């Protein structure tokens, strides 16, 4: 909210939120060993998706730019 | 599939080299550009293919030029 | 500075940049947003193809500036 008020405040936050989900996601899969079983992999990725997607909805009030950030980061 | 990629890579090199002379870096990037839809080839693979192509004499190196190849028919 | 870049989906994307930054980094930002590998990307700034190891201050890019992305170009 603070950042929104000031002009061009959000773009840093957009990258930051993107760099962050990416690290956690990349890290998350590493946990699941050389088995490379898909059911764990789909499920871990979904766990992360569910935490953030809800987070972007409630807390940021569902702003598109952050949603684009999330989509690009999840791909 | 692995063997298959080599052939496709080769096909790409000949196809690109036909369309005459190119620097090594440029050639590799194009191979990727073309092959992107099917798969991303390993750089190591490409280099091997290029040499194979030279032996096959599809393409030759320029006599005096840092990494340059000419399309020889 | 935040530069806008015109992609090949027909849209425009704003991205974070420092003037000292090498221009190959912007390619990676564009991959991150648009899912296009930095390997095949060519950045055109106002008519000319942007270099790779050269920096963005070498091109005098400002925060209002706009970049055009196109695929590789070869003469023959």
């Amino acid at each position: 909210v603070l950042l929104r008020a000031v002009s061009t405040g959000l773009p840093h936050m957009i990258q930051e939120l993107q760099n962050h989900i990416h690290d956690e996601g990349l890290r998350a899969t590493s946990n699941l060993t050389q088995e490379n079983m898909p059911t764990l992999f789909v499920e871990s990725v979904l766990e992360v998706h569910g935490k953030f997607v809800q987070l972007i909805n409630t807390v940021l009030n569902g702003d598109q730019h952050f949603m684009s950030a999330l989509d690009k980061a999840l791909t | 599939v692995d063997e298959d990629r080599k052939m496709y890579l080769q096909a790409a090199i000949v196809r690109i080299m036909k369309a005459k002379v190119l620097r090594h870096n440029a050639l590799i990037q194009e191979v990727i550009s073309q092959s992107r839809a099917r798969f991303n080839p390993s750089i190591s693979m490409i280099k091997k293919c290029i040499e194979v192509l030279i032996d096959k004499q599809y393409i030759e190196r320029s006599q005096a030029s840092a990494d340059e190849y000419s399309y020889v028919a | 500075m935040l530069i806008k870049v015109k992609t090949l989906t027909g849209k425009e994307i704003e991205i974070d940049i420092e003037p000292t930054d090498k221009v190959e980094r912007i390619k990676e930002r564009v991959e991150e947003k648009e899912g296009i590998p930095p390997q095949q990307q060519r950045l055109i700034y106002s008519g000319k193809q942007m270099n790779d190891e050269k920096t963005a201050a070498d091109y005098k890019i400002l925060g209002g500036s706009v970049l055009h992305l196109v695929l590789a170009l070869r003469g023959g």
